[PDB]
């Protein structure tokens, strides 16, 4: 109430001398008393705390800012410490946000929380400041400061773009999905040692399109011009190239499709749409495995690798299984299941010949490490009321002499069945990640 | 992760597509069925829709094709997401392509603009009309061209200026169907001013083709002025689109790098990993081969029984 | 059978490869020595001459691309910058 005592105080000051005084009569009085009276009362009660300026900022008193902005500005040096005190409390406010202690905090959210608290200071910012210049560099000079400080936040902070675009629910219209992420990489300017953030953002990208497709197109486009705009070539063109794989993929198959209709494929080749990428864009998995290929696969690859050297000649092809997927028709309905090109060659033995084990799909398959068994127990381990490869001695652990068998599962009653447990613990935690970081 | 969708709808989608091998009649009853059934927003059900249309446009039935296509519009703006649903209309729109109909292939084009004006979609309806854009390009129409491209330009002002910061994505289409109006035409004029105009906006993340067809005039403008340099890594990128996509027009864009490297006074080979390897021993291309090799040897004898043999 | 596969989206990756060639700026091969290691230094003792890798995934000789470094640092074929993402074959 102070702050609307003094300005009627003024007013009534000013309008007394202009009109029972003479004519200028203002200028020797007015800046000697602003001076003292501003000067005195802002530093005394911002100690006192009783809904100073930090309270006063904290509940979100609009009209608080705005007087104080309109009442400070006459007298200089008046603004100079209510950004140093803004300052001071979003510091306050930064770390009690940044902390690290205690582990068990959603990455989202955190940022998201951190959003809304950019948003809510540009808001008082735009509707009491007037968009003052040393506001705006005060805030953009702290926003520099709190930001980097940890350690762990690089990791962090690509998995909250990940979030935003596996799923747009939160927030359907795109003008929302589009301002949580354009404020977002504000957040990133203020990020010292980009190296490590780039190798996570490389990483993240790559998971975000190899396991599912349908992502967005037009906006995924968009998030990359904007990413070109602020970041620069090196680290970024190695992504921009990696989504213009993705277009050289289908480009490759619109040719690919043109030999389908020129010439029939037979049974070796009913429905295939494999995809074509260039590996200076896109990383290797973990090892480009060397696993057997089902006879059906086996010829359609056969196919496509001799159309590619011969129409397409000057480079070779390099198989691999850690990647795609599958339709498997199954056989009462004819209820077609998936396979992310995981399970193929485990099915296909079972075709082949039932009652196998662990040591049988060890031993004549030539197949990789754990891996294996992480991809395994993606049909065994961990599966709800929908299982499609059952076994007898029912546990958690793998075991070496177990056998399999299989479910009809009417629950699971879809003709195109899909077994979303592939990934489970692919990306585990511990076991030989640590160390080889 | 997992997230129930749907156990009927999924059942009853699949069951009229196992139906689709029987009778159509029956089973586009079915499939009207599901949409009927569908009642919360269809992912399936347009998935049914997607099938009828290419359904119906084997059995030439238009008529509804279309008018489930507008429900399709509608039904892109509501919960299917933008990749899904552009990549199953583009795949509609190439479907639709299949045939000869050209007045339905403009119906249906122009059916599907003002939708996607509608749902401030211009994203899609900037790549329906360089869709459109690149089919006229093809048989040499320019009275819509023009309209299109001013309409393009007329999305891409920010009011007072004439080009937007991340519309240089769609000014790259644009100019792209402005490069192949005026190679037709030859106006140099108009060529340098599209070259000049593209460079400093269309810094973007362009489609390969584009972006060669961009360097491929920019190496023509670059070495009708007498800039080699220019030219020559013009006609690199140009050339290395090109290997990426697999547009036709690479060997010839590669006998222009070849020119335009042999005009900069280099004994630099422009073959080396870039190339291929097989491309040295084409028979089109092995008559510039010839010419390279003569031309590190400098045997001018050679090179001249080369120019008059082929 | 039980089980039939109708559908497969495998992902073929293609990388260029037999690169060897010629390392342009020397003109004698991508490997084998240079003209700064066959013409040039006679004891070739304690010696490289290893393979420099770009950015642009083009290949040269690691003494013939840092000499041709001194002058000129735009990779003569093209006009990128040539970052240095590998040595050796
Ligand atoms: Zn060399
Ligand atoms: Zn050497
Ligand atoms: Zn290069």
């Amino acid at each position: 109430v102070y702050i609307k005592k003094v300005e009627a105080r003024i007013n009534e000051e000013i309008e007394r001398v202009m009109h029972c005084l003479d004519k200028s009569t203002e200028e020797p009085i007015v800046k000697v008393v602003e001076r003292e009276l501003i000067s005195k009362h802002m530093k005394t009660i911002v100690e006192m705390e009783n809904s100073g300026l930090v309270h006063m900022l904290k509940n979100g008193k609009t009209e608080d800012l705005g007087c104080m902005y309109k009442l400070f500005s006459r007298v200089p040096n008046g603004l100079k410490t209510m950004c140093e005190c803004m300052s001071s409390y979003l510091r306050e406010q930064g770390k009690a946000l940044v902390s690290e202690e205690g582990e068990g905090k959603n990455p989202v959210d955190y940022i998201q929380g951190l959003l809304d608290l950019k948003s809510r200071f540009d808001r008082f910012l735009l509707e009491s400041f007037n968009n003052d210049r040393l506001f705006k560099q005060t805030i953009a000079g702290d926003f520099e400061y709190f930001l980097n400080l940890n350690s762990r936040s690089p990791e962090y902070l690509s998995l909250f773009i990940d979030d935003k675009l596996k799923k747009g629910v939160k927030g359907l219209t795109e003008q929302e999905v589009e301002t949580i992420l354009d404020k977002a990489m504000v957040l990133f300017r203020f990020m010292q040692e980009k190296d490590v953030f780039e190798r996570y953002y490389k990483q993240h990208l790559a998971r975000r399109l190899l396991t599912n497709k349908s992502v967005s197109d037009d906006s995924e486009k968009n998030m990359i011009s904007k990413l070109k705009t602020e970041c620069g070539c090196q680290f970024t063109s190695k992504l921009e190239g990696m989504f213009r794989d993705m277009s050289i993929s289908n480009t490759t198959m619109d040719e690919f499709r043109q030999h389908l209709q020129a010439t029939g494929v037979s049974l070796g080749g009913v429905d295939l749409t494999v995809r074509v990428l260039t590996t200076g864009y896109w990383p290797t998995q973990s090892a480009t495995p060397k696993c057997n290929i089902p006879p059906a696969p086996r010829h359609a690859f056969e196919i496509f690798r001799r159309f590619y050297l011969a129409k397409h000649s000057g480079r070779q092809l390099t198989l691999q299984h850690h990647m795609g997927s599958a339709d498997l028709n199954a056989t009462t309905r004819k209820h077609i299941l998936q396979v992310s090109t995981f399970q193929m060659t485990i099915l296909m033995l079972f075709n082949n010949r039932e009652k196998y084990t662990f040591e049988e799909i060890q031993q004549e398959t030539d197949i990789p490490e754990r891996e294996l068994v992480r991809a395994l127990q993606s049909l065994a381990c961990g599966k709800p009321t929908q299982r499609v490869l059952t076994k007898e001695p029912k546990s958690k652990e793998i075991e070496n002499g177990h056998i399999f068998t299989v479910n009809d599962q009417f629950t699971s009653k879809l003709h195109r069945v899909k077994i979303q447990t592939v990934a489970a613990k692919q990306g585990e935690s511990d076991p030989e990640r640590k160390e080889t970081r | 992760s997992n997230s129930e969708p749907n156990v009927d709808l999924e059942n009853q989608y699949y069951n009229s597509k196992a139906l689709k091998e029987d009778d159509p009649k029956a089973a586009l009853s079915s499939f009207q069925k599901v949409l009927e059934l569908e009642g919360e927003k269809g992912e399936w059900g347009f998935k049914a829709l997607k099938q009828m249309i290419k359904i119906n446009f084997k059995l030439t039935n238009f008529p509804e094709m279309m008018n489930r296509y507008k429900q399709l519009l509608t039904y892109i703006r509501s919960a299917v997401t933008r990749n899904y649903s552009e990549k199953s209309i583009n795949s509609i729109l190439d479907y639709i392509s299949t045939s000869k109909q050209m007045d339905l292939l403009q119906e249906f084009y122009e059916t599907t603009l003002e939708a996607l004006k509608d749902a401030k979609n211009d994203r899609l309806w900037f790549k329906t009309n360089t869709k459109l854009g690149k089919l006229y390009l093809e048989r040499e129409e320019y009275g819509k061209l023009q309209k299109i491209l001013r309409q393009l330009h007329q999305s891409c002002q920010t009011d007072d200026g004439e080009d937007d910061l991340k519309k240089g994505t769609q000014l790259l289409e644009i100019y792209a169907l402005e490069i192949q109006m005026y190679t037709a035409q030859k106006n140099n004029k108009k060529l340098k001013a599209l070259y000049e105009q593209s460079l400093h906006i269309k810094s973007a993340i362009p489609h390969p083709l584009i972006m060669g067809v961009i360097r491929e005039c920019g190496g023509k403008m670059h070495l009708r002025e007498g800039e080699f340099e220019k030219a020559h890594t013009d006609f690199f990128e140009a050339f290395k689109n090109y290997d990426e996509s697999g547009s036709p027009r690479r060997t010839t864009c590669l006998k222009y790098l070849v020119l335009a490297n042999m005009l900069m006074k280099s004994g630099i080979n422009p073959f080396d990993s870039q190339e291929a390897k097989p491309y040295k021993n084409d028979p089109e291309i092995l008559a510039m081969t010839n010419l390279v090799s003569a031309y590190q040897n400098n045997d001018i004898t050679e090179f001249e029984k080369i120019l008059k043999t082929n | 059978k039980r089980f039939e596969v109708k559908k497969w989206n495998a992902v073929a990756l293609w990388a260029w490869d037999i690169v060897v060639d010629n390392c342009a700026i020397c003109r004698n091969h991508i490997m084998d020595l240079c003209i700064e290691c066959q013409a040039n230094q006679a004891s070739a003792t304690s010696e490289e001459c290893t393979v420099a890798w770009g950015v642009c995934n083009h290949a040269f000789h690691f003494h013939c691309i840092s000499r041709w470094l001194k002058t000129r640092q735009v990779c003569p074929l093209d006009n990128r910058e040539w970052e240095f993402q590998k040595y050796g074959h």
